[PDB]
């Protein structure tokens, strides 16, 4: 999943089994391997 | 602060070690050994401080399977890992997991250490 | 340092949107590139931050270090030093 911010898009921060969070991460414009 | 770092996949396998003092081995037969300026040791730890790999459990993760196993010991300071799974060759195998946003930042960070490895024993060695 | 089996520098703190030819344009001035290892990160499609540049001599390779340790590329101060040392 994408989800695009003003300044692009980015993947989205999840949360680990253990409750903490795994950060978002900016994705460069026009990629997807 | 303590640094150590193990990879090993796959009798075929692969396998590459940094030990703290910026010692490389690697072997694939192939056996290669290096020893690295703390630049690169330097960027080694950024790349895995910042894949937050430190933070993730492997319990949810496919145990060693019969096509093979992978092996991430990692260590930096007080913190470590030691990781244990089945092979992993694409993003459709990591998606087939319980935890497969987990699964991925452990197939992103292999993917990472692999492509700086095979940079520096390539070029090093000509291989 | 120690040489290859020709001369390898390590480059550092490389912005994450340059490509081949911002190295390419930095280094070409100190001697021939054999060859020019700029990672990707292919979960992001952003260079990883490193790159490894083999020159054919080590006169090359230092006059490159020497000159380009500081400098800039796409405005972020990179970072160049040898890529292997002995043991
Ligand atoms: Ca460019
Ligand atoms: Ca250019
Ligand atoms: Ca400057």
């Amino acid at each position: 999943t994408y989800l695009q911010s003003s300044e692009g898009k980015f993947i989205p921060a999840t949360k680990r089994p253990d409750g903490t969070w795994r950060k978002a991460r900016r994705v460069k414009d026009g990629y997807v391997p | 602060e303590d640094f150590y770092l193990r990879y090993y996949v796959g009798h075929e396998f692969l396998e590459f070690e940094f030990r703290p003092d910026g010692k490389l081995r690697y072997a694939n037969m192939i056996r290669k050994e290096a020893f690295v300026h703390q630049s690169v040791m330097e960027e080694l730890k950024r790349i895995i401080i910042d894949s937050e790999i430190m933070q993730e459990d492997d319990l949810p993760w496919p145990p060693p399977d019969r096509v093979g196993r992978q092996e991430l010991e990692i260590v930096i300071g007080d913190e470590h890992i030691s990781f244990t799974t089945s092979k992993t060759g694409s993003l459709v195998d990591v998606n087939r997991s319980k935890d497969p946003e987990g699964l991925r930042c452990f197939y992103y960070l292999v993917q990472d250490l692999k492509c700086l490895v095979f940079s520096l024993i390539g070029l090093h060695f000509k291989i | 340092p120690q040489r290859s089996v020709g001369w390898i520098l390590f480059v550092t703190s490389i912005h994450e949107e340059a490509q081949e030819d911002e190295i390419q344009e930095k280094f070409c001035d100190y001697g021939e590139i054999k060859n020019i290892h700029l990672n990707l990160d292919r979960r992001t499609g952003f260079s990883k931050g490193y790159a490894l540049v083999e020159y054919e001599t080590h006169k090359q390779a230092l006059a490159a270090k020497e000159a380009l340790n500081g400098a800039e590329i796409m405005g972020q101060t990179i970072q160049v030093d040898w890529c292997f040392v002995k043991g």
